[PDB]
């Protein structure tokens, strides 16, 4: 009943607040500037982003560099991701051949999903919100490089217009996780036996916390098969930039995912 | 056999 997918609602909120350290809400305060913290370093160009070095972990030629920079961000993210999966009920449970399948397909839809949280029609939030990247500072670069993130902005320009909060994202970002269609799975039954209990809790929390926004939750539906298609795009524009490029070596746990993947 | 994957979700 209500109760058991209010508990369920709760244990994804306060899991998706321990596996990922910049929310939502503290992302927003930054943006509006509403924080009392210190207003991020804007990077807008070659020499911005120089005198942004010691704001950054990098750890040769800038597209390179922030798309170095963007892939040692990308790796903790699905190492967050794959935490909060385990904390899934009964995710764990399943056959660790369909976990990592879920994991492997799932990332990068709640990567662009969770950008969106980072995203204004100006820029987006990089190093824990303390830098701000400009859209045009992106666009600007040479390709490919040029247009890799601007299909991100778009999507998150349409998305943040539903005015989702952590609690609702928690469930969504789990939803997307425990897709019971993604190929080469073995125990579909056991997946979509979640994801139906998943749904159940995400329409749930969307009549009680946005109780004026009616069919959020149809609306929620439309943009989670948008993500795939907008997904499909990003991993052949790095299947071009692994081949055009020679000099940069993709992360060993990036080339797990991406390889044997549409 | 995603060997990363593997250690992420055992671990």
């Amino acid at each position: 009943e209500s109760a058991d997918l209010r508990a369920l609602a709760k244990h994804l909120y306060d899991s998706y607040i321990k596996s990922f350290p910049l929310t939502k809400a503290k992302a927003r305060a930054i943006l509006t500037g509403k924080t009392t913290d210190k207003s991020p370093f804007v990077i807008y160009d070659m020499n911005s982003l120089m005198m942004g070095e010691d704001k950054i972990k990098f750890k040769k030629e800038v597209a390179i560099r922030i798309f170095q920079g963007c892939q040692f961000r990308c790796v903790e993210a699905v190492q967050e991701i794959t935490e909060y999966a385990k904390s899934i009920p009964g995710f764990v449970n399943l056959d660790l051949n369909d976990q990592v399948t879920l994991l492997k397909y799932g990332v990068h839809e709640i990567i662009y999903t969770m950008l969106a949280s980072l995203m204004n029609k100006d820029g987006v939030l990089i190093s824990e919100g303390q830098g701000f990247m400009t859209r045009e500072f992106l666009k600007s670069l040479r390709k490919p490089f040029g247009d890799f993130m601007e299909p991100k902005f778009e999507f998150a320009v349409k998305f943040n217009a539903l005015e989702l909060d952590d609690s609702d994202l928690a469930i969504f970002i789990a939803v997307i996780i425990l897709s019971g269609d993604r190929p080469g799975l073995l125990n579909v039954k056991p997946i979509e036996d979640i994801q139906d209990n998943l749904l159940q809790a995400l329409e749930l929390q969307l009549k009680l916390n946005h109780p004026e926004s009616s069919q959020l939750f149809a609306k929620l539906l439309q943009k989670m098969t948008d993500l795939r298609q907008i997904v499909t795009e990003h991993v052949q524009l790095l299947q071009v930039i692994k081949k055009t490029e020679t000099d940069m070596s993709l992360h060993p746990l990036l080339q797990e995912i991406y390889k044997d993947l549409y | 056999r995603h060997k990363i994957l593997h250690r992420l979700l055992q671990e």
